[PDB]
């Protein structure tokens, strides 16, 4: 996917 | 209040792209601003001069850097591994937008993001805290060479780090 965080990002 | 400047430069696989530079609100966040500003010179026991990036996706996003300790995922900040957030007085207007990235609440490592378009599921998540002034026509030809399978233009890195005191 489109996220943006920090630690494990997914699809 | 005096804001001060940030940039650094983009290396495409030992060739210097060129320099992208950022304006900060230190006025409206006299705190979290400095984060940034620390990361660039990456004193501290760590910065974006760890020449490397995660990725780049054509049309959302842009950037790389910091963390550099835990398997390419280090990070901490001038205030901790972990830090508070400030507000969201500020929206995502669309691309340009300097936005931070987080993994839960009051949990602002440094890293942050530039948003090459309108985030808007982002927004209220993310701290706005900058712009990109100018750089985006660098960053628009950074992301042409980039994809969704997490590579981009060979092997993109960080050339050096900024910090305009």
């Amino acid at each position: 996917x489109l996220l943006v965080t920090a630690g494990l990002v997914l699809a | 209040m005096v804001n001060p400047t940030v940039f650094f430069d983009i290396a495409v696989d030992g060739e210097p792209l060129g320099r992208v530079s950022f304006e900060l609100f230190a006025d409206k966040v006299p705190k979290t601003a400095e984060n940034f500003r620390a990361l660039s010179t990456g004193e501290k026991g760590f910065g974006y001069k760890g020449s490397c990036f995660h990725r780049i996706i054509p049309g959302f996003m842009c950037q790389g850097g910091d963390f550099t300790r835990h398997n390419g995922t280090g990070g901490k900040s001038i205030y901790g591994e972990k830090f508070e957030d400030e507000n969201f007085i500020l929206k995502h207007t669309g691309p340009g937008i300097l936005s931070m990235a987080n993994a839960g609440p009051n949990t602002n490592g440094s890293q942050f993001f530039i948003c090459t378009a309108k985030t808007e599921w982002l927004d209220g998540k993310h701290v706005v805290f900058g712009k990109v002034k100018e750089g985006m026509n660098i960053v628009e030809a950074m992301e042409r060479f980039g994809s969704r399978n997490g590579k981009t233009s060979k092997k993109i890195t960080i050339a050096d780090c900024g910090q305009l005191e």
